[PDB]
């Protein structure tokens, strides 16, 4: 006697074979059914467009994370403060999915349509530009990102507040959160459980404070906070997307004249106007679409947080024109196996709110 | 004979009225979202309803999990249970208002009937539960409303509103609060979907969703117009008819027309508003979880409304 | 005139057969909806408001009740001694006449129906009586099916 | 094709429904990787095609819109699906995958396991884009399609 | 009262000969109850006033309060799950 969660709409996508065993309110025998295979026969160039395939919302956290680690095994401004507003730029996309998708999944549509407007505004800002490479970017802004991401900035402190306004003070939301969703901070770090879903549980341990990555240093962030539930997860991603705007105001001022990729030529390639004067640039550009760059011989492992929870990229180089062994360190596998935990005596509708609290996407977790 | 054609066009009207409301939840919902519903199907939007329910027709498709033709009966039952609420609206029914809670004690047999998988006709239990408590609060309130009254027939009570939603108002606030729960927030979330069962609505199938929403809709602008005439304004300008409103009528001049309008048009307000109530109450929504309904009428609703009982006869013998 | 309504003994023609199908009916289900028909065909002959209050209540309640309990509690069902022992005891039925017969041969060569007014007032000793009663109803079965701790 | 056939071009009642169908075409919707993404993109762009959670049954949509990755393991799943919608039943390949980044734990193609209707390319295609195979779908119901 | 009388009749055939079934006897037993509610209804029709009506209201209580302890009753047996005592019984 069980519940089969899915097969295809659960609540929104994803796919789920998520075998729920159920006695009224009990057993969640899951099956998350080779990316690590063919990112092997890859080149570390041609990594980039499969990086962004795995967590699509937050994609370009898989593409800081992975840039980074191979400029780490490598050794590779302007261009490190485009990747902070663009990394939380895909954090306020990836947050805004989460909060409206699980808003969705238990109550009512409302929340989510207007999740999509200013998600709208970022895609746009997405389509604009395209990014994110191992020498630094694809290529520079334009003369309209400055006066265009204050319009967004203006009118997204109030929206942000309108979904919190009717969140806040959760009607059925908060019978239905509040106790539900069970996480010991003890247990949660037992069974690694990334965060925000960690964070919201009382422990204050996030990699953009505890390991600062390019540009996260020199921005001024504030201290999101009381027990481990569903409800206060919710909440503590609504302070992340007005801190994150925050963060994209704070990075939008200091925004001065910069190159945007490392000119190490043996990495990179930002001729595009030289190619009609530099030999060794042709000899170069031709080279690197070819046959690419050999990194060092050696074990690489940066870790970036994303919204969706502890993205790491672990790539062994064997002084190979692509990576030995790329082992993606999943954040929706990590805070997944918490899962037959955390919904264990839970109830069958709160099962599926239980899900969307963890903030999981099927192309990160496979 | 001649009553032919005064029921004829009223049921016409009626199921007209229904359709629409269909889009009409649509569109207006759209509006809070920001967006617009059904942009073409008109011109206006108009035939979204109708080039919509002729497509479930058209689809025409049985599993043993529901008997046979037990399986495309439910689907019958919901909407002549529905027929029978607007039909006993038009006609006076000297015993009136115990006929209307009849129609309301029989309509949720379909509930009980309609899965009888195990399991999902374990979730179809719960709802055939969750209806049957709001049900009985529903009882309650016509129960206090007639102590007020003491007439049974529905159109005394229908006339004998200079005030109606003024000392019932908190009693209409739930019974608002209980005719959503009969069919709206909780219905959306008790529908529950695990796994598919029932998609969007009770397993639909083409064409037997015709009729269910045909019973939903239906059941829904007759749930809402009841409560209008037992506890809201059930037609005038009240204020004026205190004020001397005949001025506008005996001026007027004479035609015995408009004046038969003037109550239609007003009522017709009061349902348009409270299915706009209805239309929002969908949209600021939040969950239901089943057990988080029982709690909430049985030890709660219940008791508020038995204290009620004594206080109505307590206060009228004071 | 009106030769319908004078034909309308129906209602015992088909109660009789309504009732013969809830026997016949296998399983208990289609019987429960039988039932419900038996119990409609007796509110028709109430028109022949005790329809009402028997389509509230009855129908209402107690039929809910019994379609809600079959399909909450799986139950169901469709000459050993014992079992010829009630027909042992029929042809003794059969005999007392046939013994009897034998012997006679001896000697040879505003307001509606209301109500209220006398449960509430009369028969309110019974109206009170019938408040405690409910109260076992609802009781019973709290002391019957609980298993509290 | 044929033209104005028969004695009076009529004709007249199967366009009637056809156009009918067309307009109101209830889409049942198979979300898998990304492509489901931009699709939900659409609804928030949809007025007529509204319509997901008919998806959920699937007895009470016509339209299968395949959009993501379909693993190999998810092949028989998707072919139960599309066998328990009703009969007059299409389909839309969303997304290169479903189409034709090819791997060996994903089928080579959609059409492979489901009769394809309508192919959408782009990883993933722009929701104008999925109207575009909407009203391709849209031109096919009402018999438009050709060469 | 002649349907009412004939209802009552076939509710107690059905009643015994039982039909093994053991099932149906609540539902037969709720129909002979309506039966003999018609009887009576008929009969203070025939008598007129607050003389049979009562009486029938009343036992339209009783009923339901007799199929609410007839079907906890059934809740009661039917003990849920598959464990065992040891030898008492
Ligand atoms: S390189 Fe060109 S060919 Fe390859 S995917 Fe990018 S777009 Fe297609
Ligand atoms: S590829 Fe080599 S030989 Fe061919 S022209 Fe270029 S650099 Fe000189
Ligand atoms: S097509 Fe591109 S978009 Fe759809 S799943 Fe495949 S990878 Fe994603």
């Amino acid at each position: 006697f069980t519940i089969n969660f899915g097969p295809q709409h659960p609540a929104a996508h994803g796919v789920l074979r998520l075998i729920l065993e159920l006695s009224g309110e009990x057993x969640x025998x899951x099956x998350x059914x080779g990316t690590e295979k063919l990112i092997e026969y890859k080149t570390y160039m041609q990594a980039l467009p499969y990086f962004d395939r795995l967590d699509y919302v937050s994609m370009m956290t898989n593409e800081q994370v992975f840039s980074l680690a191979v400029e780490k095994l490598l050794n590779v401004l302007r261009g490190k403060y485009i990747r902070t507003m663009f990394g939380e730029i895909t954090r306020v996309l990836n947050h805004l999915m989460s909060v409206c998708s699980h808003a969705m999944d238990v109550g009512a549509l409302t929340p989510f349509l207007w999740g999509f407007e200013e998600r709208e505004k970022l895609m746009e800002f997405y389509e604009r530009v395209s990014y994110v490479r191992p020498g630094g970017v694809s290529q520079d802004l334009p003369a309209g990102l400055l006066d265009d991401i204050y319009m967004w900035a203006t009118q997204f402190g109030d929206r942000l507040d309108e979904i919190e306004e009717l969140l806040t003070d959760n009607r059925i939301w908060k019978l239905r959160t509040v106790n539900i969703g069970t996480v010991t901070a003890q247990d949660a770090l037992n069974l690694g459980l990334s965060g925000p879903m960690l964070r919201g549980s009382g422990i204050p341990f996030d990699i953009r404070k505890n390991a600062p990555y390019d540009a996260y240093d020199k921005v001024d962030f504030d201290v999101p906070v009381m027990n481990g539930d569903c409800y206060d997860r919710y909440l503590i991603r609504m302070a992340e997307f007005r801190q994150s705007l925050r963060i994209i105001e704070q990075c939008c001022n200091d925004m001065p004249a910069g190159a945007v990729k490392v000119e190490d030529f043996k990495i990179n390639s930002p001729p595009r106007n030289l190619m009609k004067e530099d030999m060794e640039a042709l000899i170069h550009h031709f080279l690197l679409y070819t046959k690419g760059y050999s990194v060092p011989p050696g074990e690489t492992y940066t870790a970036i947080e994303a919204p969706k929870g502890e993205m790491g990229v672990y790539v062994v180089s064997d002084g190979s024109e692509r990576p030995y062994k790329c082992k993606i360190r999943a954040p929706g596998f990590a805070h997944l196996g918490a899962f037959d935990h955390i919904a264990r005596g839970h109830f069958l509708p709160d099962a599926v709110a239980i899900i969307g609290t963890m903030d999981l996407v099927f192309g990160e977790v496979d | 004979i001649i009553n032919i054609v005064e029921i004829l066009i009223f049921l016409v009207c009626v199921l007209f009225s229904v359709a629409y409301l269909t889009v009409a939840e649509r569109k207006t919902l759209a509006y809070m979202q920001r967006r617009l519903g059904p942009n073409f199907v008109g011109y206006y939007g108009l035939l979204q309803a109708f080039a919509d329910a002729v497509k479930l027709l058209l689809x025409x498709x049985x599993x043993x999990x529901x008997x046979x033709x037990x399986x495309x009966x439910x689907x019958x039952x919901x909407x002549x249970x529905x027929x029978x609420x607007x039909x006993x609206x038009x006609x006076x029914x000297x015993x009136x208002x115990x006929x209307x809670x009849x129609x309301x004690x029989x309509x949720x047999x379909x509930x009980x009937x309609x899965x009888x998988x195990x399991x999902s006709l374990l979730g179809s239990i719960r709802s055939t539960a969750q209806l049957i408590s709001y049900e009985l609060i529903l009882t309650s309130i016509f129960i206090i409303i007639i102590m007020f009254v003491s007439s049974l027939n529905i159109t005394t009570i229908i006339x004998x509103x200079x005030x109606x939603x003024x000392x019932x108002x908190x009693x209409x606030x739930x019974f608002i609060a209980s005719v959503a729960e009969t069919a709206r927030p909780p219905f959306d979330l008790t529908e529950s979907e695990s796994e598919l069962v029932a998609g969007y609505f009770t397993e639909x199938x083409x064409x037997x969703x015709v009729f269910f929403f045909l019973a939903e809709y239906s059941n829904i602008i007759l749930i809402s117009a009841f409560n209008g005439y037992l506890l809201l304004g059930g037609x005038x300008x009240x204020x004026x008819x205190x004020x001397x409103x005949x001025x506008x009528x005996x001026x007027x001049x004479x035609x015995x027309x408009x004046x038969g309008l003037i109550n239609s048009s007003a009522y017709a307000i009061k349902l348009v508003f409270l299915m706009f109530s209805f239309i929002w109450v969908r949209a600021a929504x939040x969950x239901x979880x089943x057990d988080n309904l029982i709690n909430f009428c049985w030890i709660i609703l219940l008791p508020l409304l038995f204290g009620i009982f004594l206080i109505i006869p307590s206060t009228l013998y004071i | 005139m009106y030769l319908t309504y004078y034909f309308i003994e129906i209602t015992i023609f088909l109660a009789i057969l309504c009732t013969i199908f809830i026997i016949s009916a296998k399983n208990p289900m289609v019987s429960i909806l039988y039932m419900i028909a038996l119990f409609v065909i007796a509110a028709m002959y109430l028109y022949l408001i005790f329809s009402l209050l028997y389509i509230m209540i009855y129908i209402g309640a107690i039929a809910v009740l019994f379609l809600f309990i079959i399909t909450l509690l799986d139950i169901n069902s469709t000459k050993s001694n014992i079992r010829d022992l009630p027909l042992v005891l029929i042809s003794l039925i059969v005999l007392t006449i046939s013994g009897l017969m034998i012997y006679s041969n001896d000697s040879i060569l505003t307001l509606l129906t209301t109500i209220g007014n006398v449960l509430l007032t009369n028969n309110a000793f019974i109206l009170l009586v019938l408040a405690i009663v409910l109260l076992l109803g609802i009781i019973g079965p709290i002391s019957i099916t609980m298993k509290h701790k | 094709k044929p033209n104005s056939a028969v004695d009076y071009t009529l004709t007249t009642l199967d366009a009637v429904a056809n156009w009918a169908r067309q307009g109101s075409f209830w889409p049942v919707t198979f979300g898998l990787a990304c492509c489901a993404v931009e699709m939900m993109h659409v609804s928030a762009p949809r007025y007529d095609q509204d319509r997901i959670i008919f998806r959920a049954s699937p007895r009470q949509s016509d339209i299968m819109i395949v959009a993501g990755t379909l693993t190999n393991k998810m092949a028989p799943v998707l072919r139960q699906v599309y066998d328990q919608m009703p009969e007059p039943r299409w389909v839309i390949s969303m997304g290169s995958c479903a189409n034709g980044h090819f791997s060996y734990s994903v089928v080579r193609g959609c059409d492979r396991i489901v009769p394809v209707d309508v192919y959408v390319p782009g990883c993933p295609p722009t929701s104008e884009a999925l109207m575009y195979g909407v009203f391709q779908l849209q031109r096919k119901m009402r018999n438009t399609k050709i060469t | 009262m002649f349907i009412g009388t004939i209802i009552l009749v076939l509710s107690f055939l059905g009643f015994v000969f039982n039909r093994r079934n053991i099932i149906l006897a609540f539902i037969c037993l709720e129909t002979m109850l309506l039966g003999i509610n018609l009887i009576l209804l008929r009969n203070s029709v025939l008598f007129d006033d607050i003389s049979g009506s009562l009486f029938a209201i009343v036992i339209i209580i009783l009923a339901g309060v007799e199929s609410a302890i007839g079907l906890s009753l059934l809740v009661s047996y039917y003990r849920l799950r598959g464990v065992i005592n040891s030898y008492g019984i």
